[PDB]
DNA sequence: TTCCCCCCCTTCGGTGCTTTGCACCGAAGGGGGGG
């Protein structure tokens, strides 16, 4: 086994374990007994004080539920045996391959066994309803699929498990992302599809259980528009001239004084007013300097990414990726059932881009109460990593994004 | 007492009681002695040597554990909460066991035994099973008698049995005789572990009293709350009363305690009076009125749907119901907490949905059916235009008033021919003193100074201004964030007067447009 | 002169704009039922 180090004086996993349904619970005690006869978890008794959080979830047209645990406390203290040991240098060019397609690999973990030492920090209860019974508690044997420590341990037989592979099929980009492997090619749909079928059953002999496109192409980031009017009036020009003011800050070559010159002297919000041409001029230059991108936006590895969402109404959604504010690195709309459903697809969409772009998740900012997002954000959840999220508190009063 | 110990760990750099010698009166001092040599004989405590360098302090009423107490490992905590009644199933035949001598029945870890250490003014002995009063015995115990009650319930299914610290209530469906037989094998196999469980003659009868509930076989209600009778009440009694009403709400439907919950602001004196107010009396005697009545829940039925009106008190307190069959509760309750400055109703209801719904995921795994007080119309367009997310899981309109609707609502785009005001506000920050007022287009105008109001309390009532000399179609234009976003979110109530009026305001106009531009950039009226 | 497990309300401290006043939120006090 590999020796696994906490980073030098700090505790270990201490959380709470969240109340789930009836459903979920059912598909925790059958999913755990069938996993204890494997010998993967082990029950565990009271000299354990460590505890991580448990929720079951459903892949993508599938039926059988599927376990998930928050390592997130974890993945913050054992960090040290990550950015020390093993930093996985991202690919550049799979954010321009015709077709990426997302692959599990997550059972291959349950062949290696962990640690014997660090066991005890990977703890869990699945509790009972009403608390009627102690929640039976366990731990693992082998790595689980949540860990941060869990692929890098792992990198050796999937580079072994792969490299036959990559020796015949140069141009195809695979990176590893936890539980998760994106193969980037620019074949056709036809070809690709087989290609990647082929590639399953290459890991299949080599004894992986291995069972999703996105277009990277069209994941480019979006223009800032200036509004058009052929008739002008008050209120329409003061909206712009907000609206350009707060432009200014995040690109600085928008100028609003001759805008602004016009509108002098108290006058009725709904009356017209005929658009004079020097102003016509600094409004028709302004659209052009929108769609110019902004100088000094590069990706920095030092800090970490974090991402707005705004709801904008009738099913849009638009977030932006910034590491210090005013500096968009990415900027989008997601378009869509539900609310609390619409907010989980377009963080997850949002991550799964910023993997593929800069191969880290952000720090999600959302627009949702704290109680429910906590409630109901595991109830349409579809994917083995979770971000980290904080909620927020005022209303966007700018919303000058859509 | 054949049972498998738990190994238990000290926390690194770590040792045992180090505790010197400890003083006791003489006739103490030869008493005692005889408990000591009497645990001794079943093994319970074990003389040692002076191979131990660890002492204990010794108490008559019982010993000082504090020092180990603090210097053990951290352990898995015992009890992460207790179950509601309402949620327990219904039961034909419920039995209470109470085995004696538990914490003594189970033995502690080898290598453990020796922190133990405790001498008699003197010889000292080691305790050879769970110590009690130490930290970590009660969570070995639970363990301990879960690995032994597992076997029985392998057999036998069709009982439950429940373990709350030394007590075992059991229950079944089956037949009175045939379940004393089922009993009396239970306690045949606590023997088998060597258990001091009573006989039938000393088993207690119904209701048991727990954890503040009687609980019957067949029904549930609460410990008979008994109201302060003070004619000069305090603060400590109006925390008791409180209190108390909090606890008794759980069953009895409809209680208010705002009103006495504001009574207890700004007493930095523990004993310093607090006269009730016409309100608080008020609320006091119908809430003794309620209580008068014995009232009581029921058993859930897994068979059947869970109903959760909701109704609406007034002045934003919420009652709720939760049933099966209609007028048969299986839990009551109330959300009352105000949260921000500034809200309305329906958020509040909001609120109060998630509640219930995190409530009833703990208690019985499923969400309920809302029975709401709110127009659907009402709830879609107020989620479709707030900036948050938020999904009700399922309701219907109930037609029981009074119900929730928005009091008013704002303009999407400026009037024709109504009245345009550009409105300011400004205060100097050293001296609180200022000034506020509009310029509006037809030629009107006015300016008010002010005291004691900051610039955003300026700024806000430059919109009342505005409201005071305006007629029903208004276009305010406002050059303030702040002003803008209380406003914008249609709020009903707050903990402002300034803003209570101009919602006053607000309701009365027919069509109110507002809107915001920017400072500084000298545009139009405003500079 | 214990450890605290939940239920509720008020008071108060830190954070982040809505910026040196004000907006939410979690962490200290009390009460209630506990053993
Ligand atoms: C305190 C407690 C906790 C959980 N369940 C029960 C009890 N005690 C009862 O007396 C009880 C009463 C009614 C139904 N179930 C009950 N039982 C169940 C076990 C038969």
């Amino acid at each position: 086994t590999v020796p696994v180090k906490l980073k030098p004086g700090m505790d270990g996993p201490k959380v709470k374990q969240w109340p789930l349904t009836e459903e979920k619970i059912k598909a925790l005690v059958e999913i755990c007994t069938e996993m204890e006869k494997e010998g993967k978890i082990s029950k565990i008794g009271p000299e354990n004080p460590y505890n991580t959080p448990v929720f079951a979830i459903k892949k993508k047209d599938s039926t059988k539920w599927r376990k998930l645990v928050d390592f997130r406390e974890l993945n913050k203290r054992t960090q040290d045996f990550w950015e020390v040991q093993l930093g996985i240098p991202h690919p550049a060019g799979l954010k321009k391959k015709k077709s990426v397609t997302v692959l599990d690999v997550g059972d291959a973990y349950f062949s290696v066994p962990l640690d014997e030492d660090f066991r005890k920090y990977t703890a869990f209860t699945i509790p009972s309803i009403n608390n009627e019974t102690p929640g039976i508690r366990y731990q693992y044997n082998v790595l689980p699929q949540g860990w941060k420590g869990s692929p890098a341990i792992f990198q050796s037989s999937m580079t072994k498990i792969l490299e036959p592979f990559k020796k015949q099929n140069p141009d195809i980009v695979i990176y590893q992302y936890m539980d998760d492997l994106y193969v980037g090619s620019d074949l056709e749909i036809g070809q690709h599809r087989t290609k990647i079928e082929e590639l399953r059953q290459h890991l299949l002999r080599w004894g992986l259980t291995t069972p999703y496109e996105l277009h990277p192409d069209k994941w480019t980031v979006q223009p800032i528009v200036l509004p058009e009017k052929d008739s002008w009036t008050v209120n329409d020009i003061q909206k712009l001239v907000g609206k350009l003011n707060w432009a200014s800050q995040i690109y600085p070559g928008i100028k609003v004084r001759q805008l602004s010159k016009l509108l002098r002297g108290t006058k009725a919000l709904t009356e017209v007013i005929p658009l004079t041409e020097e102003a016509e001029l600094e409004l028709a230059e302004n659209r052009e300097i929108l769609k110019e991108p902004v100088h000094g936006v590069y990706y920095d590895p030092s800090k970490d990414l974090i991402a707005e969402i705004q709801k904008q109404g009738q099913g849009q959604w638009t977030y932006q990726i910034y590491q210090e504010p005013f500096k968009n690195l990415k900027t989008g709309k997601y378009a869509r059932t539900n609310d609390v459903k619409q907010l989980t697809e377009a963080v997850q969409k949002i991550t799964t881009e910023s993997i593929v772009i800069w191969g880290k998740t952000p720090k999600f900012k959302l627009p949702i109460q704290k109680e429910t997002w906590e409630t109901w954000w595991t109830e349409y959840w579809q994917a083995t990593w979770i971000p980290e999220w904080e909620f927020v508190n005022t209303p966007p009063l700018v919303k000058l994004w859509y | 007492s054949p049972i498998e110990t738990v190994p238990v760990k000290l926390k690194p750099g770590m040792d045992g009681p180090k505790v010197k010698q400890w003083p006791l009166t003489e006739e103490k001092i030869k008493a005692l002695v005889e408990i000591c040599t009497e645990m001794e004989k079943e093994g319970k405590i074990s003389k040692i040597g002076p191979e131990n360098p660890y002492n204990t302090p010794v108490f008559a009423c019982l010993v000082d554990f504090r020092e180990l107490n603090k210097r053990t490992q951290d352990f898995w905590e015992v009890q992460l909460g207790i179950p509601h009644p309402a949620g327990l199933k219904k039961k034909k035949s419920v039995t209470v066991l109470d085995v004696g001598d538990a914490y003594f029945s189970v033995p502690l870890d080898e290598d453990f035994r020796k922190y133990t250490a405790f001498t008699i003014p003197g010889i000292r002995y080691q305790y050879n099973v769970l110590p009690q009063g130490w930290k970590g015995s009660p969570a070995i115990f639970q363990s301990s008698m879960t690995k032994i009650l597992e076997p029985f319930k392998k057999q036998n299914p069709d009982i439950v049995i429940y373990q709350y610290m030394d007590d075992l209530y059991v229950g079944s469906d089956l037949e009175i005789g045939q379940h004393r037989t089922k009993i009396e094998e239970l306690r045949q196999h606590l023997l088998r572990w060597g258990l001091t469980t009573p006989d039938k003659k000393h088993q207690k009868e119904p209701p048991f009293l727990w954890m503040g509930y009687e609980l019957h076989p067949d029904k549930w209600t609460v410990q008979p709350i008994v109201l302060p009778e003070k004619d000069s009440w305090t603060v400590n009694d109006i925390q008791k009363l409180v209190g108390k009403l909090n606890w008794a709400s759980q069953i009895y439907p409809g209680i208010k305690v705002r009103q006495l919950s504001k009574l207890l602001r700004g007493t930095k004196a523990l004993t310093e009076v607090i006269p009730l107010t016409e309100e608080a009396e008020l609320e006091l005697a119908e809430n003794r009125e309620i209580l008068k009545e014995p009232v009581h829940g029921v058993y859930y039925d897994p068979s059947k749907d869970l109903i959760a009106e909701i109704q609406k008190q007034g002045q934003g307190q919420w009652t709720y119901q939760i049933y099966q069959e209609p007028f048969k509760n299986l839990k009551t309750g109330k959300y009352a907490r105000m949260r921000g400055a500034h809200t309305n109703d329906v958020k509040q209801l909001t609120e109060a949905v998630q509640k219930i719904t995190t409530e009833s995921i703990v208690i019985w795994g499923k969400t309920p059916k809302f029975k709401l007080p709110i127009q659907k119309e009402t709830w879609e367009t107020w989620w479709t235009e707030y900036w948050q997310a938020t999904w009700i899981p399922e309701w219907e309109f109930v037609n029981t008033p009074p119900l929730v609707k928005l009091w008013y609502q704002l303009e999407k785009e400026p009037i024709v021919g109504a009245e345009t005001f550009y409105v300011d506000g400004a205060a100097n920050r050293e001296t609180k003193l200022g000034k506020a007022g509009y310029v509006t287009n037809k030629g009107r105008q006015k300016v008010v100074p002010l005291t004691n109001t900051t610039n955003q309390k300026t700024e806000l009532q430059a919109i009342y201004l505005a409201l005071q000399d305006s007629g029903l179609e208004v276009n305010i234009v406002t050059n303030s964030q702040y002003a803008l976003g209380i406003i914008q979110a249609q709020p009903d109530k707050s903990e402002s007067e300034l803003v209570n009026q101009i919602i006053e305001q607000l309701i009365k106009k027919e069509k109110v447009y507002l809107a915001w531009v920017p400072a500084h950039k000298g545009i139009g009226g405003n500079e």
